[PDB]
């Protein structure tokens, strides 16, 4: 029901411990989101998905195929 | 090195004009919606400033991080890469950048949405990006190339045949090295190549302290203190007096948010050029003349600094 | 070329559909909208202060006194209502700064987008751009970036150069890959192996010097033909 | 690199070029067919 957030003390929102793209910002790598029972859930900010690539000094990888992709701007 | 943000205000102007005075609150609002409008602009300008930092370091939909064995074909990117010594995993390069750039009056600084620490991590996700997988990362999946191989498609790139980096595969290795090395002895001895962040420190912090002086200004009232108006005057002189600081103060908060207001565009237009650098000589290979550093033009590494970024071309 | 048209057809099927279901979609034109609406609500309201005179309205004014007390209350709506036009007119020339920075942009995108083909990485969408078209919007532009995004990706071996009777020879364009026992030269952006050759490749100096060269044949389309 | 017909491509004759040269121009297949 309270959280210290570097942005000032939150309070209504449920501190959670994983990770979510930002819904609500609050500042300071908080945001918050209405999630289920329902509640206000507050969180540190996901900054995508972590990823490895598979490198070496010898390994290339090419696309076998495409998409051709329209996008709106 | 390059603007990408500013310092975030909210101003309560209720607070810098009046101040516990329910008598100046109660002129105060025969003034209108100039305070709802002066909080209105500077939280446009306040959430805008996440957003160009956004735009700038968000182009990376994955955080990629680099192999536990550093093959790169000699290249030495250890200044470059994030240090696991640090609390927070900046570079060393980021470190001296980190290092070289340095009220009660309703007056307030509002945190950045991305903590230094995310903006580090999105430097290390396009630099880790860019080292094993090279342009491929900014178009769609990163794919995995040798570094060798990367910097001999961008030798081709510049018409250079790739060949002839591969023949001299030892000494490209040991320019780069070396021109590494020289970036941490200017940054380590010359504090003025920062200046275009620190100026935007400088000038933000300036702002905010000339409208705290101008709360000591009479504006032609017998007193710029408020409560000697309310003391030693009665109503119906009082607030012929409260009000020439009321419009010397609403003056002079119309003064910071217009000059505000253009000094965001300012930073805006210098975000949208990181940001366009960040995808044309970051995630690509620029061909543009002198448009990702004088000559030409491989490769660019970004770092971050204070309020900005930095570009090793 | 009849899968690329249908997934051009099927991509430029995702706007109609995710414009008819997500109105939120055309944001930054709405707010361009919001913003000036916003302004003129905010200066029309402004006429409603008092900014210390008497009465907002200045029929109350002129009906109610005469001109040696007129003219003092007159003094401070015509002070207030010239502050709420100066306020406007400097956030309006701010805002036409921001929206002449966007039209630049726009004009630049018709010309390198529409007009052309970008090199610009993401200037013209993300992938690597192929066309664009314009589409009229209010106040606005919509461009419609067709890219190219490179969608199945395999794993290869691969060689900066490969050695044969003593030269290197470097891929012409391309890059040398195996299955995993043969050795291929394949374009960069698509996985089409071909028989690395003397007409795919060409010599520069000997095995030496590369880091990581490997051994394979190169074969020689002229000597069959002309042995044999 | 040594000037080849491999290297180098053909357009008219030597009457329209402002500051042509001449120079002798290896035809790789010649040797190799001669062999």
């Amino acid at each position: 029901n309270v959280f210290q957030t570097r942005a000032g003390c939150l309070i209504g929102a449920e501190h959670v411990n994983n990770s979510y793209e930002c819904d609500i910002p609050i500042g300071a790598g908080i945001c918050a989101s209405y999630q289920t029972s329902q509640s206000i859930i507050a969180y540190t900010m996901s900054l995508g998905a972590e990823n490895s690539v598979a490198y070496s000094n010898n390994s290339i990888a090419i696309p076998t195929n495409f998409t051709i992709s329209v996008t709106t701007e | 090195i390059l603007p990408v943000s500013m310092t975030k205000t909210s101003v309560d102007c209720t607070m810098y004009i009046c101040g516990d005075s329910t008598e100046c609150s109660n002129l105060l609002l025969q003034y209108g919606s100039f305070c709802t409008q002066l909080n209105r602009a500077l939280t446009g300008i306040a959430v805008e400033q996440d957003k160009n930092t956004q735009e700038v370091f968000a182009q990376v939909k994955q955080i990629y991080k680099t192999p536990p064995i550093k093959d790169f074909g000699g290249f030495n990117f250890s200044q470059i890469l994030p240090d696991p010594s640090k609390p927070s995993k900046r570079s060393f390069i980021e470190d001296l950048l980190f290092n070289k750039v340095t009220k009660f009056n309703g007056l307030t600084v509002l945190p950045p949405l991305l903590t230094d620490e995310m903006i580090a991590q999105y430097t290390s996700a396009l630099l880790a990006g860019t080292i094993t997988s090279g342009w491929t990362f900014g178009a769609g999946a990163a794919l995995q190339i040798p570094f060798a191989m990367q910097m001999a498609y961008r030798f081709n790139g510049i018409g250079v045949t790739q060949n002839v980096l591969y023949e001299n595969q030892k000494l490209i290795a040991n320019q780069f090295n070396s021109a590494i090395g020289k970036i941490q002895d200017s940054l380590s001895s010359t504090a003025s190549a920062l200046g275009k962040l620190q100026d935007v420190v400088n000038q933000n912090a300036q702002a905010l302290n000339t409208l705290v002086k101008q709360l000591s200004s009479n504006f032609g009232a017998i007193s710029s203190v408020l409560n000697d108006i309310l003391s030693r005057l009665c109503p119906p002189e009082a607030e012929v007096q409260i009000d020439r600081l009321i419009t010397g103060r609403l003056q002079s908060l119309q003064t910071y948010v217009t000059q505000q207001l253009i000094r965001a565009a300012e930073i805006r237009a210098s975000a949208n050029l990181a940001a366009t650098k960040m995808s044309e000589c970051v995630l690509g290979q620029s061909k543009r003349v002198d448009f990702c550093g004088k000559g030409y033009h491989l490769m660019s590494f970004p770092q971050s600094a204070p309020h900005g970024v930095v570009f090793l071309h | 070329q009849k899968l690329i048209a249908n997934q051009f057809n099927s991509a430029i099927g995702k706007i109609q559909d995710s414009l008819s279901s997500t109105a939120s979609a055309l944001g930054k034109l709405q707010d361009v909208v919001n913003q000036n609406a916003q302004a003129l609500n905010t200066l029309v309201k402004q006429l409603s202060s008092n900014f210390g005179a008497i009465s907002s309205v200045l029929n109350d004014i002129l009906s109610r006194l005469c001109p040696p007390e007129a003219e003092v209350q007159i003094d401070r709506l015509i002070t207030g209502r010239l502050q709420s036009l100066q306020t406007y007119v400097t956030q309006q020339l701010i805002r036409a700064a921001e929206i002449r920075a966007s039209a630049n942009l726009a004009a630049t995108k018709m010309s390198e987008c529409v007009l052309g083909q970008s090199k610009r990485v993401d200037f013209c969408g993300k992938g690597y751009h192929l066309m664009s078209f314009p589409q009229s919007a209010p106040h606005g532009v919509v461009f419609l970036h067709v890219t190219y995004v490179p969608a199945q990706e395999k794993n290869f071996t691969t060689a900066p150069a490969i050695c044969h009777d003593g030269k290197a020879h470097f891929p012409r364009e391309g890059v040398f890959v195996s299955n995993g026992t043969h050795w291929f030269v394949t374009q960069r952006n698509f996985y089409e192996p071909q028989i690395i050759t003397t007409d795919n490749t060409f010599v520069s100096g000997n095995c030496d010097v590369v880091i990581g060269i490997v051994n394979n044949t190169v074969y020689d389309p002229l000597q069959p033909e002309l042995d044999s």
